[PDB]
């Protein structure tokens, strides 16, 4: 759909990338991704636990 | 004496490939079973790379051996 | 501690993590 | 051993009584230097005593290191894997000028993916920085956190602290 690619470009422009992440479990990937989310002001620290 | 934390990073994914590629410039592959020969060859080659790539005088910001090895072997960084 | 340090978007050492593996 | 810059020279004229030892105390002040020492250099302090026409001069030399403010890192010795961990970092501004353009970076293989750089406020002299960082260790083993502090007075001031990350309880 048109809106799909619209919003995909919109969230990619400010997206959080973890490239060559040295991780081998979902818990580690999720924890590092949420840390980088907090670092780039994508989410507030109170949303991290949920 | 000031201790500076250093990241050797020998188990980075490309360091083994880069080291073997550098060793491949030595044509005495039969001697690669000998640690003395391998150490001598790699020391000579790394000294040559240091003389080629280190520039006369951030500029002093360091992130361990692996970025230096990548820049010496590839010219990028 | 007391400081809430603000993130600094810096790419000075970004190339230090670019692997040479194809 | 390459000579960087000439910082300070001082000439004294003394009279020594016969068979008498004399102690001269000289203050080595940074503000007396003709220019600021280049980064990553050391101080060569030399003394040279010449008397009359003896054609021989007493000489001594000492290498002096430049000491930068201590970067104190506070972190628990043990940490659980996949659980949030807080590390507080403190620096006391013991210089004669405010610390401006302040950037702090944290990294370490097994705790932080690549590095995260932050800005903290300017630190006035005789004040202290106290920054806290939260990160989740994700790899089990003996890890190390490296902290780097940058400002207009000094750069690449690095300290480290080791943390043992343990597996979660079964």
């Amino acid at each position: 759909t048109f809106w799909s690619l619209l919003e995909l470009r919109r969230v990619f422009t400010k997206g959080t990338v973890l490239l060559d992440l040295q991780e081998t479990s979902l818990a580690g990937v999720a924890n590092q991704l949420l840390d980088r989310f907090i670092f780039e002001d994508q989410i507030r620290p109170q949303d991290r636990e949920e | 004496i000031q201790a500076e934390s250093w990241d050797f990073g020998q188990f980075e994914g490309d360091v083994i490939d880069l080291s073997l590629r550098l060793l491949s410039k030595d044509k005495q592959v039969e001697k690669w079973s000998q640690p003395v020969h391998v150490a001598r060859v790699l020391g000579a080659l790394l000294h040559f790379l240091k003389e080629q790539r280190v520039l006369p005088t951030l500029l002093n910001k360091r992130r361990g051996s692996v970025p230096i090895l990548r820049q010496w072997l590839t010219g990028r960084g | 501690q007391m400081e809430e340090p603000a993130a600094h978007d810096t790419e000075a050492t970004a190339t230090d993590y670019h692997t040479t593996s194809h | 051993g390459v000579l960087a810059a000439k910082l300070w020279r001082k000439k004294l004229h003394l009279t020594l009584s016969a068979n008498l030892e004399k102690i001269i105390t000289i203050g080595l002040f940074f503000s007396n230097f003709e220019r600021n020492p280049p980064e990553n250099t050391f101080l060569r302090l030399t003394a040279m005593a010449t008397h009359s026409e003896s054609n021989l001069s007493c000489f001594a030399q000492e290498d002096i290191a430049i000491c930068r403010p201590h970067l104190a890192i506070k972190m628990p010795e043990k940490a659980e894997q996949y659980q949030p961990l807080t590390a507080s970092v403190s620096l006391q501004n013991s210089l004669d000028a405010p610390m401006e353009d302040c950037v702090i970076s944290i990294l370490g293989r097994g705790l932080i993916h690549r590095e995260r750089s932050y800005r903290f406020r300017s630190v006035w002299p005789e004040n202290t920085m106290c920054a806290k960082f939260q990160f989740t260790p994700t790899h089990v083993g003996l890890q190390r956190l490296t902290v780097e502090v940058d400002c207009n007075m000094f750069q690449n001031l690095t300290n480290y602290k080791s943390v043992t990350v343990v597996a979660p309880e079964l």
